[PDB]
């Protein structure tokens, strides 16, 4: 283990949900995260126990203004007659997962998010597409980057099935089918990648159903800077975000011999979320830290 | 018909849960009951209501470490 990073830095992650579709989970990510990692490294008592009920109330409302843009195919999009974006309803799966533990979650929303994701979005070679990009592409983190795009969207539509396959199991027949159509896609092309971010991703993605191993596994482990970090020219927030689905992927992995300089170079950034264009770093940062927590011995 | 087992299970799972967030009031414990209680089949729709109340009822009541 590793000191926690400190509660305090994080206060201001709690947050009022507000505007439309999109917007309203940009709102709802940190909190929600902060919560998840509060929770996990038990900062309350020495932070404010009470706090943690106005978050949930907070993160209560998300939902509920959430199900709002909910749209008849159990898909979103910032407005109930736009059409329906791959990203966003894979996105809403992935927050609601994680907030199963925090508050009343309907499972037929989520699930039936999930299943309009299979049903409708996936290619036959097991690709997700979207047919309808966000208007806030500041709030998909690297997948901005054009290149690699059906590997990334793929990976990241996948992480969330696979987050949602514990509530959805009894309730998606068609769950497990998709999860292995999606990962022999990235399987077979992961030895291709050139981007570190796509590497890490999709390397997140392998790793939970114990495909990332062999020359796969090397790939991912090789295209460490220093072993500690994965990054791209680009923004820093995206080398962030990759940093944190490789150290989900490590865990994953328990490959607790490579995570330590991961953990110190992502603390060392100190990077505590929040602000324009931070929603998937945000997220994905906090997540990674937690499991980091629950896991390394 | 193991999916009956199944769903009858999380039913006892969060049964046994909620009733013991009831005992302790711990963050654990929350997170613990909560994930339960979702995880219920709307199959118990009602039962699954009367473990939420139960547990927005505890947290009215306020948490303890």
């Amino acid at each position: 283990g590793s000191r926690s990073t400190d509660a305090e830095r994080l206060k201001h992650l709690i947050v009022t949900p507000s505007g439309a579709g999109e917007q309203n989970m940009i709102g709802m990510t940190p909190t929600v995260i902060a919560v998840h990692y509060l929770d996990e490294t038990e900062q309350w008592e020495k932070f404010g126990l009470e706090k943690r009920q106005g978050a949930l109330e907070l993160i209560k409302k998300g939902y509920t203004q959430q199900l709002a843009f909910r749209q008849p195919s159990s898909a979103f999009a910032a407005f109930v007659k736009r059409a329906p974006s791959t990203w966003l309803t894979a996105y809403v799966v992935k927050v609601f997962s994680l907030a199963v533990n925090l508050i009343a979650i309907d499972s037929q929303v989520l699930c039936g998010a999930v299943k309009w994701l299979i049903l409708e979005k996936q290619k036959p070679d097991g690709v997700f597409q979207e047919d309808a990009p966000v208007i806030h592409q500041e709030m998909i983190g690297g997948l901005r980057n054009n290149n690699e795009k059906d590997m990334a969207l793929t990976a990241f539509v996948l992480i969330s099935l696979q987050e949602a396959k514990d509530i959805c199991e009894e309730q998606v027949n068609s769950l497990p089918g998709s999860i292995t159509k999606a990962g022999d896609f990235l399987e077979a092309n992961y030895m291709n990648l050139q981007r570190s971010y796509t590497v890490a991703i999709a390397g997140y993605a392998l790793a939970q159903m114990g495909r990332l191993k062999g020359p796969l596994l090397n790939k991912f482990l090789t295209t460490a800077k220093d072993k500690n970090r994965w990054e791209d020219p680009g923004k820093q927030l995206y080398n962030v975000e990759a940093t944190s689905y490789a150290l989900l992927a490590l865990l994953q992995l328990k490959d607790f011999d490579f995570v330590p300089p991961v953990v110190r170079w992502l603390n060392e950034q100190r990077y505590y979320g929040g602000g324009y264009g931070s929603t998937q770093a945000t997220f994905m940062v906090f997540q990674a830290l937690a499991q980091y927590q629950k896991d390394a011995p | 018909t193991d999916a009956t087992i199944k769903k009858e299970q999380k039913l006892i799972q969060a049964q046994n849960l909620v009733r013991e967030f009831e005992k302790t009031h711990t963050v654990s414990a929350h997170r613990k009951a909560q994930k339960a209680v979702n995880l219920v089949s709307f199959e118990y729709k009602v039962k699954k209501m009367v473990l939420q109340e139960r547990i927005d009822n505890v947290l009215k009541q306020g948490l303890v470490r």
